[PDB]
RNA sequence: CUACACCUGAAACAAGCAAGAUUACCCGCUGAACUUAAGCAUAUCAGUAAGCGGAGGAAAAGAAACUAACUAGGAUAGCCCCAGUAAUGGCGAAUGAACAGGCUAAAGCUCAAAGUGAAAAUCUGAAGUGGUCAACACAACAGAAUUGUAAUCUAAAGGGUCAACCUGAAACUAAGCUCCUCUCAUAAGUUCCUUGGAACAGGACGUCAAAGAGGGUGACAACCCCGUAGUCGGAGAGGAAGGCUGGUGUAAGGGAGAUUUCAAAGAGUCGGGUUGUUUGGGAUUGCAGCCCUAAGUGGGAGAUAAACUUCUUCUAAAGCUAAAUAUA
RNA sequence: UGAGUACAAGGUGCCAAGCCGCAAGGUAGCAGCAUCACCCGACCUUGAGUCUCCGACGAAGGGUUCGAGGAAGAGCUUAAUU
RNA sequence: UUGAUUUUGAUUUUCAGUAGGAAUACAAACCGCGAAAGCGUGGCCUAUCGAUCCUUUAACUUUACAAGUUUUAAGCUAGAGG
């Protein structure tokens, strides 16, 4: 209840802001690709190779089996921490893989 | 320890004599902010004491209702005032970047406070030139000589009374106020589970 | 105040009114220092004038904010009180329109019935209502409505 | 192989910098016991004494990887509150902050990173020339530097395209003020009696007072002398690690708003594990070793551990910064 | 969750003033004490009907119990003593 | 045949008229034995026993404090581990 204190809908009435008028931000934009950025990133990786365990779970992805793709996980999750960093750094791996495909 | 007084709570415990207080300087500074102040006008002459304030609610629920002035103003309201951020302060006006507008409400007070100032206002310009933005204003104003204020000059009222009406009577009476505050607690009370059920029987 | 202390009438009779046989000591004395042996010589202490000391209660609270539980309460008896007397006596022979009290410009939230109402017609913005508060407001003739 | 260039190291020489002192306040470390728990190991005393290394007139801190979830607030620091509260503790003794709100004070800025490439546009020294000659302005010649100096830029943006509207180093030229230091000057009884070694005492007659604060004069003196007051007054001398404000005004320099296939931001760092240590911070308070060791709408945070869905808030891993504050 | 019939703020035993009465006593009933009743909340128990019907609301009806509570507010600041 | 049971509270002994240990009298239950009245809240009566913190268990629309779902973690009442 919106005009109400301790409805489902935050109680108090609002006169809402356009599009327009909204904040500015810049801060915001943080998760960017430039391709400039990505351009680079792909050259040193040539440039540079894989790291030891990121072969691993190539290795692992390349198969795909669910035993497969808890391993790429496990390691993921065991060499860096925070089973979301695992997540990203498989979808990374995935990528050049599938990129090396073609 | 003797008798049924209320259990006592350490106090000098640690060494205390290092760790004390003294306030007679309070005596002389405030004095001395005085004279500060003072200086500070005399040295200032032609220009106001404050800069400019906006205002906002303040930060907890129990606060809301009441007023509370700001460190600055919203580059939404410095936009919708037409003053750059640099210009508004080469003017006297504060301006603070990390806040933001929620409500058409909180631009209006804003504005209405930028234009009254700008209204208000007399500029002075390199000696008889004259110029454009938040513009420039004739050279008897030189003369006019405004020591001012800014609560005199840029303030916000608000008075209590709540006017009534009858029909109204006839209609907020059909409810029930009670019942009503209590289904929404429980609403918000029980909205996950049901959700969950919601998903749960639709797979 | 030196003038009115004991000290004063004290002089010269020796034992300063802390008896010639348990003298005035150090913390032995008081028992040990502060709140100790509390749970042991000083058991009847403890359990006589502040029973309940000792012990566990329910739920922790890691950082406890009080600002949002943050709710003054106001009972029916005082609302009228809040409003000039011009307001509820002008409504009283004027029937045409009913009067609108603000409890939240008062400070406080939640309504409680405690006493009872004049029978002069209100309408009252609150927070929130305790089901006798909302009883004897519409019972009255008045009406309740919901702030945030 | 030589000459020569460049990288690396070495000697002597020129010009500059550090080395000790200071203690009250400040910074970074290191770090106990007496004591309290009426015993005593945890704990407490306490991040306290002693010890070490660094400063300054203050230091430190500071422009959010903050709060809060509200109709939100918004650098740092101090005061008041919150509070003796949340929390910590043989949950014993006893420890114990902060948000919101009232004030004081107010201030915001510089880098790295696509962009000179119509051309190193940059920095340092400099025989010298002008000068207020130690402090300023130019300067033949020399070094530094593309394993990169200066202009744009720093997310509050910004590049690109318009653009109302703005600015002013150079040179020339008038009048001024601020602050500091050392000096020089200013009212009115020494009338009369009595007691005194001494009158500054007790009497009689007088005066000045925007001066009757306080001193010294042989004694409790406004009026004898220094002073006090008019005096943020007047007069003279010298000052600024070389104080501050004008008028023309050059090459040149900005930019509200508008639009746009544009829009790029810190690594053995953040994060995790473990071990210590520390905090009220309690299965993620701060920090340090060791072991892992990233990402890129990524990454922090949202006072309970781990997933999963949604929302909120800020941009860390580079820097500067007055004031309110502390001074045995 | 909140001092639950809007027109309430009680009863009883002790008992003070005022008013009667020469006196005996009569009338009245402030504060306090004791007791019984009501009330809000904890813990139990019960429920027609209502709707934003899966969780809330509430006519009627209760407790062998619990509370640093209601029931015509008694506080707050200052000084002193123990 | 399992009343060596379910709820509470009170009372007596020691007594700071605190706790604890025992036992008693009630009011609510759910039962057993007896034709029935009745008697059973352990042993004919007077002894046979144990706090705070912690753990464990039983029962409960308690919480994790932007919002949720889990898993986990905290609670309230009461036993056992002393
Ligand atoms: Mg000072
Ligand atoms: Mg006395
Ligand atoms: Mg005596
Ligand atoms: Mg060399
Ligand atoms: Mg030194
Ligand atoms: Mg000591
Ligand atoms: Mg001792
Ligand atoms: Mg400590
Ligand atoms: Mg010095
Ligand atoms: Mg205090
Ligand atoms: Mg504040
Ligand atoms: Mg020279
Ligand atoms: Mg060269
Ligand atoms: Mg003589
Ligand atoms: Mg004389
Ligand atoms: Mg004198
Ligand atoms: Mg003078
Ligand atoms: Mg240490
Ligand atoms: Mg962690
Ligand atoms: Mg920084
Ligand atoms: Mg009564
Ligand atoms: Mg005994
Ligand atoms: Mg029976
Ligand atoms: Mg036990």
């Amino acid at each position: 209840a919106k005009g109400q204190a301790v409805g489902i809908n935050k109680g108090f009435i609002t006169t809402q802001l356009e599009k327009k008028l909204q904040k500015h931000s810049a801060v915001q934009r943080k998760g960017k690709l430039g391709k400039r950025v990505a351009l680079v990133r792909q050259v040193i990786r040539e440039v540079t190779g894989f790291a030891p365990y990121e072969k691993r779970i190539i290795e692992l992805i390349k198969a795909g089996s669910a035993k497969d793709s808890k391993k790429a996980t496990k390691i993921a999750r065991k060499r860096l921490g925070t089973h979301r960093r695992a997540k990203v750094k498989k979808a990374l791996l995935e990528e050049a893989v599938r990129a090396q495909r073609k | 320890m003797k008798h049924n007084n209320q259990l006592p709570v350490a106090q000098l415990r640690k060494h205390q004599q290092f760790r004390i207080k003294t306030f007679f300087n309070q005596a002389a500074q405030k004095k001395a902010r005085l004279h500060a102040r003072r200086a500070q006008a005399a040295a200032v002459f032609p220009r106001p004491t404050e800069k400019l304030q906006p205002v906002v609610r303040k930060q907890t629920q129990r606060y809301n209702k009441s007023t509370k002035l700001g460190r600055g103003f919203t580059l939404q309201e410095l936009k919708a005032a037409g003053i750059s951020a640099a210009f508004a302060q080469s003017i006297g006006i504060k301006v603070d970047h990390r806040r933001k507008n929620r409500c058409q409400e909180s631009l209006e007070l804003n504005k209405k406070r930028l234009l009254a100032y700008v209204s208000k206002l007399v500029l002075f310009p390199r000696h008889q030139g004259k110029a454009k933005k938040g513009l420039v204003n004739d050279t008897a104003d030189t003369s006019s000589a405004a020591q001012n204020a800014l609560q005199t000059s840029v303030p916000l009222p608000s008075v209590s009374k709540r006017e009534k009406a009858v029909s109204n009577i006839a209609e907020l009476r059909k409810k029930k106020v009670y019942r009503i505050i209590r289904q929404e607690k429980t609403n918000q009370k029980w909205d996950g589970k049901r959700k969950a059920k919601a998903q749960a029987a639709a797979e | 105040v030196s003038h009115l202390k004991k000290t004063r009438k004290l002089r010269g009779h020796v034992s300063h009114g802390h008896g010639r046989v348990g003298k005035h000591r150090k913390g032995g004395c008081r028992g040990g220092r502060g709140k100790a042996g509390g749970m042991h010589h000083h058991r009847i202490l403890m359990e006589k004038w502040h029973p309940g000391y000792y012990g566990k209660l329910g739920m922790r609270t890691f950082h406890l904010k009080k600002n949002p539980l943050h709710c003054p309460v106001v009972n029916i008896d005082k609302l009228w009180s809040l409003v000039s007397d011009a307001t509820r006596q002008k409504y009283a022979e004027d029937k045409k329109k009913v009067p609108v009290i603000d409890v939240t410009k008062a400070g406080f939230f939640k309504v409680l019935g405690k006493g009872r109402l004049p029978n002069q017609p209100v309408v009252v913005k609150a927070k929130y209502f305790s089901k006798t508060a909302e009883r004897r407001i519409v019972a009255v003739g008045g009406a309740c409505v919901l702030t945030a």
